[PDB]
This record gives C-alpha cells, structure tokens and sequence, in this order.
C-alpha cells in the first residue's frame, strides 16, 4: 500500500492549511489512518487518527479544537484540516495506515504503511 | 510497542474450519488481563469471546460450541471457528489488555477479515 501527502507549506499565525493523503489499495474502510508530525531534532509524535468502519476520530491534546480528520472511503483519501495555527504546529506531517480498530492508534508500530511528509511552517 | 501480530484477512471452506492468528511477544511487565475477540456490526464492535480471571465467556449465541481460543502459549491468542457459515464472514478484531507493575493497562487490537469460501 502506497501513500502520498498533499498540501502544506507556510502559512501565518492564527491561519490554516489542509492536509491529504490517498492510499492505493481496495479495502481502505477497514484501515484505520493516522497523522504524525516530527520537528527538527524532536521525536514524531501523534497528531489525529481516524479509524475504520465508524470513522471515530482522535487527536492529540495540543491540536483538539484546533484540528479536524475526516476520510472519503471513496476516494482513498483522509483529510487534514489544520487550524489555528502556531509556531510550535511547525514540523513534517506523515499520514500512515494500519488494521487496529479502538486502540493503539498513538503507537507509532500499530501502522504498516507510511508516507514520505509534507512540511508546514507557521510563521509569526 | 506492543502490537498484536494478525493477518489482513483469512479464508475458510464453507461448512469446514478456520484460524485467525493473533500473536504477540511478550513483555516483561505486561501481565496479559484480558483478551476479547469481537465481530464488526456495522460501526459497533461486538464481543464474541472474553476471556477474565473467572476463564473464557462465548458472549454471542451463534459461536457457542463452534469457538475457541488458543491459550497454551503465552502471546498466542489465535481463534478457531468450526463448522463455518456463509453469515461468519465479517471482520473480527482481536484485543488484548496488560497490567504494568504501576497499575496502568496497556490495550492493543487489530483486525482480519474472514471470508468463507466454496
């Protein structure tokens, strides 16, 4: 399964940007996706997972209220749409995929299938 | 880490038997509290197998007598489903809680799809 980041880029403080990823593959419904970011000399770190079937969605503390993920079964596609803004948003964003359900979906070893990052810097 | 090791899907012969691997290793630390095999509804998980301290629990009629568990091993919860109806075709997600020395539960699950051939 292949996985490919659109968007990103530098945007100001306070504004927005929206992430995609599309998979290849036919049974994308039952794949639970997820986004992660990782800033220069820090460790990636979990940012929004949407799962299969049902489609709940989590997210990381720091980006609830602030960021929303939503998938298109149709189109292989799940979207992130990353607003308000800050500095410290700044970082490359991955989108993965993987079979858990309910669970594990901050561990970074429950997805198989990743892809290569998009940057996004917020500038004040 | 941990994961749960289970294939993306898995064939039966109609009317015959089928194993759904689900594998981990284990951890030093992770005492193993609880596993639960469940069926998918649409967007409800359905548990059709718990296994406590009080021992394993068929919790949907239509698996009683036709459903076990591996558990000789330690990190091998397989399920097998015997004498297969076209109706068991769905997907089953395998979920297994651990206990740190700390208290804390650790929960992982992933899922196969089981299609019935023939």
């Amino acid at each position: 399964v292949q996985l490919v980041e659109s968007g990103g880029g530098l945007v100001q403080a306070g504004g927005s940007l929206r992430l995609s990823c599309a998979a290849s593959g036919r049974t994308f419904s039952s794949y639970g996706m997820g986004w992660f970011r990782q800033a220069p000399g820090k460790e990636r770190e979990f940012v929004a997972a949407i799962s299969p079937f049902g489609g709940n969605t989590y997210y990381a503390d720091s980006v609830k209220g602030r960021f929303t993920i939503s998938r298109d079964n149709a189109k292989n596609t799940v979207y992130l749409q990353m607003n308000s803004l800050k500095p410290e948003d700044t970082a490359v964003y991955y989108c993965a995929a993987g079979r858990w359900n309910r669970y594990g979906f901050e561990d970074q070893d429950n997805f198989d299938y990743w892809g290569q990052g998009t940057q996004v810097t917020v500038s004040s | 880490r941990p994961i749960l090791e289970v294939p993306e899907s898995v064939t039966g012969p109609w009317k015959g038997d089928v194993n759904l691997p689900c594998t981990y290793d284990p951890l030093q630390g992770y005492t193993q509290v609880l596993v639960k095999w469940l069926v998918q509804r649409g967007s409800d998980p359905v548990t059709i197998f718990l296994r406590d301290s009080s021992g394993d629990h068929i919790q949907q009629a239509k698996y009683q007598g036709r459903l076990h568990v591996s558990h000789k091993v330690p990190g091998d919860v397989s399920l097998q489903l015997s004498t297969l109806e076209m109706d068991d075709r769905s997907h089953y997600t395998c979920e297994v809680t651990w206990q740190t020395p700390d208290g804390n539960q650790v929960v992982r699950d992933k899922i196969t799809e089981l299609r019935v051939q023939k």
